[PDB]
């Protein structure tokens, strides 16, 4: 099948590739997902920052299926973003301190650990970036990409990641399709 | 009182579904 | 005749214009009909999650234990039933009545089973739908009444 | 139990 990015779940002004793996931003912050979520077990995925110019940031993470796709990601309780400028954290609106900033030519990892304890752990080139999240709210998570003005990403399911992260057991998005 | 929902969604039972 | 799939998708991307939660006149609030729908067209499918017949009773009573009072719960067959408590769609507002305007049948649509209500007859804009709910006759205990107000009424829903 | 059914 193939897990790709959301061909409807998506706002309609992101410019999204047609192998549906780059999307380009446009204006104000508005978000896409992944065409597969998690409910259970450890997930891992990549995104690359391709081109981060200036006045243009990224929130990356995972959201729900009801997270508003015309606000930033993180914007409310249904996801929790990774913030490009600052290394922001962001759920609910609310921006905390976790990590230092990642721009243009970064890979981003995404970890997901829901248990049958719940964990969000970000990680830049492979490094682990601290717990960012802990406890979080039960439902379906999809790999979710916000982006603030014309900047480019790419992302990458699996099952072979650029930099896997060292001493860490998990399960490639790409498993899901 | 529920939330919306378009499409069906085939409940995905866990392992430990029948357990105490 | 038109393929099922098509016949279904038709539903859902014309269902949210043809029907309506409003007050209803049989009890507390019904769906009714906003456009003119034919016989033997889709009404309207009764979405949810899709369980296995067995999980009901382990379902059912963990609804009584959060307080939720209505059943949701709708029977595809043997082995499954559509479980609308907690995730469904408008079809949970349809009442029943003993002469009703439409009728439940079950569709397959590539290997998963759907529960799609069909127009008996035709409908007219401003009518409630309403289907024979079918349920196993209970006790005099657990036996709670109709107002359906059909000149035929069963009186009991059970 | 209560659930209802496409025929009885
Ligand atoms: N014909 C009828 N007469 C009286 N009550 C009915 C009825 N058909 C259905 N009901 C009641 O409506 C419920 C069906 S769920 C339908 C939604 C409900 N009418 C609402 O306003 O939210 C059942 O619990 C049953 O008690
Ligand atoms: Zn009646």
């Amino acid at each position: 099948s193939r897990v790709l990015l959301a061909l409807h779940d998506r706002a309609p002004q992101l410019k999204i590739s047609d192998d549906r793996l780059t999307v380009v931003g446009e204006k104000g912050y508005s978000m896409v997902r992944a065409s597969h979520g998690v409910r259970k077990g450890a997930w891992y995925f990549e995104i690359t920052v391709d081109e981060m110019p200036p006045d243009t940031a990224a929130r990356l993470g995972w959201s729900q299926p009801l997270g508003n796709l015309q606000a930033p990601l993180g914007y409310d309780k249904f996801s929790y973003s990774w913030r490009s400028k600052k290394g922001t954290k962001f759920h609910q609106s609310i921006g905390k301190h976790y990590s230092s900033g990642y721009g243009q030519g970064d890979v981003l990892g995404f970890y997901i650990n829901l248990p049958e304890s719940s964990e969000i752990i970000f990680y830049k080139n492979g490094v682990n970036q601290g717990v960012a999240y802990k406890d979080i709210f039960e439902g379906v998570y999809f790999p979710a990409i916000s982006l603030y003005k014309s900047c480019t990403v790419s992302i990458n399911f699996g099952p072979c990641f650029k930099y896997p992260p060292k001493d860490l057991t998990y399960r490639p998005m790409s498993d899901m399709g | 009182d529920f939330k919306e929902l378009d499409e069906n969604v085939e409940y995905e039972e866990r392992e430990s579904e029948f357990d105490i | 005749d038109l393929p099922m799939p098509m016949r279904f998708r038709h539903l859902k991307k014309t269902s949210k214009e043809a029907v309506g939660v409003y007050r209803s006149p049989i009890h507390g609030r019904g769906l009714f009909c906003k456009r003119n729908i034919d016989a033997g067209e889709m009404v309207i499918e009764y979405a949810g999650i899709v369980i296995r017949s067995i999980l009901t009773d382990k379902r059912e009573k963990y609804y009584d234990s959060k307080g939720i009072g209505s059943s949701y719960m709708f029977r595809i067959d043997d082995s499954e039933v559509v479980d609308a408590t907690m995730h469904g769609n408008a079809a949970r507002f349809i009442n029943h009545s003993c002469e009703p305007n439409c009728y439940s049948r079950v569709i397959n649509i590539d290997g998963q089973k759907h529960i799609v209500i069909f127009a008996m007859r035709k409908i007219y804009r401003g009518e409630e739908l309403t289907y024979d709910y079918k349920f196993p006759i209970e006790d005099a205990s657990n036996k709670l009444p109709c107002n359906c107000g059909a000149k035929k009424c069963r009186k009991f829903l059970n | 139990a209560r659930t209802k059914q496409t025929a009885r």
